[PDB]
């Protein structure tokens, strides 16, 4: 199966148009690949397409992405990641379970806290993880 | 005691009632698999009481059409029961499966479209 979305990107200061693919092939391979210019930036492979998209953005270090799966309190839950390919994930609050409301798509827009590494969003998650 | 459960997929039938759901990893630690099920990949599979929490996942949000699969099992555990106030999406009534489970469990897959509407006909899988 292949799916394209349109996304926004910030690349060096610009704001700029990019176009995802998302090829789900047999056996769990989840491949994301990020258009500019009708050139391929990069490309992920993994099992599910949040740790496809940290990955892209951890290739891209230039880049800011402007999606929900890219921002500060997001994460899938095991659930969200095991039964959607990781598309569906959660915005979290401080000290809060996730709720059906918190739900987000990861490649819907998102213009604000996601200028911060994969990385800071792995802390992020533990720290949010912790205060439960 | 078996309880029956059920879980979002895109999956085909055909793969489904033939290979069961497998897991991704080895991992049996179920802290672990709450905080992160891809790191490590962990050794569950993931289902839920409810059959309503699995339409957003089988849809990928209202973006497209999907499957739920329904199963009868005795293995699975309780998130919310074994980690209390500590689960960290106790909404979703999850029902973590080690080691997966067998296609001969899986009764069978009803399909949503991704305006969350469950289609008339559930396909029931023949190894029942």
């Amino acid at each position: 199966d292949v799916d394209k979305r349109k996304i926004k990107i910030i690349l060096n200061g610009e704001m700029e148009e990019a176009e995802l693919h998302m090829i789900t092939s047999p056996n769990r391979h989840c491949c994301l690949k990020i258009f500019h210019n009708n050139n391929q930036l990069a490309e992920s492979n993994d099992t599910d397409y949040f740790s496809c998209f940290a990955d892209l953005r951890n290739q891209l270090k230039n880049i800011i992405f402007l999606c929900k799966g890219a921002k500060i309190n997001v994460y899938p839950s095991a659930m969200s990641r095991d039964m959607s390919d990781g598309i569906v994930a959660y915005e979290t609050t401080l000290g809060q379970p996730g709720l059906p409301e918190n739900q987000v798509h990861i490649f819907d827009f998102e213009d604000k806290y996601v200028d911060i590494t994969p990385e800071e969003q792995r802390k992020f998650h533990s720290q949010w993880f912790e205060s439960l | 005691d078996y309880i029956i459960t059920y879980r979002g997929d895109t999956r085909s039938f055909t793969e489904i009632f033939d290979k069961g759901f497998e897991t991704l990893g080895p991992s049996k630690d179920l802290y672990k698999h709450a905080l992160d099920n891809r790191a490590p990949p962990s050794d569950f599979v993931s289902t839920t009481i409810d059959p309503t929490k699995t339409i957003s996942f089988a849809t990928k949000y209202g973006q497209k059409s999907g499957y739920m699969y329904t199963m009868k099992t005795n293995h699975g555990i309780d998130v919310n029961k074994a980690l209390g106030a500590r689960s960290p999406f106790a909404a979703e009534a999850e029902i973590a499966m080690p080691g997966g489970v067998r296609a001969e469990d899986i009764l069978g897959a009803r399909a949503v479209n991704a305006d969350g509407e469950m289609w008339d006909y559930t396909i029931l899988n023949p190894k029942r």
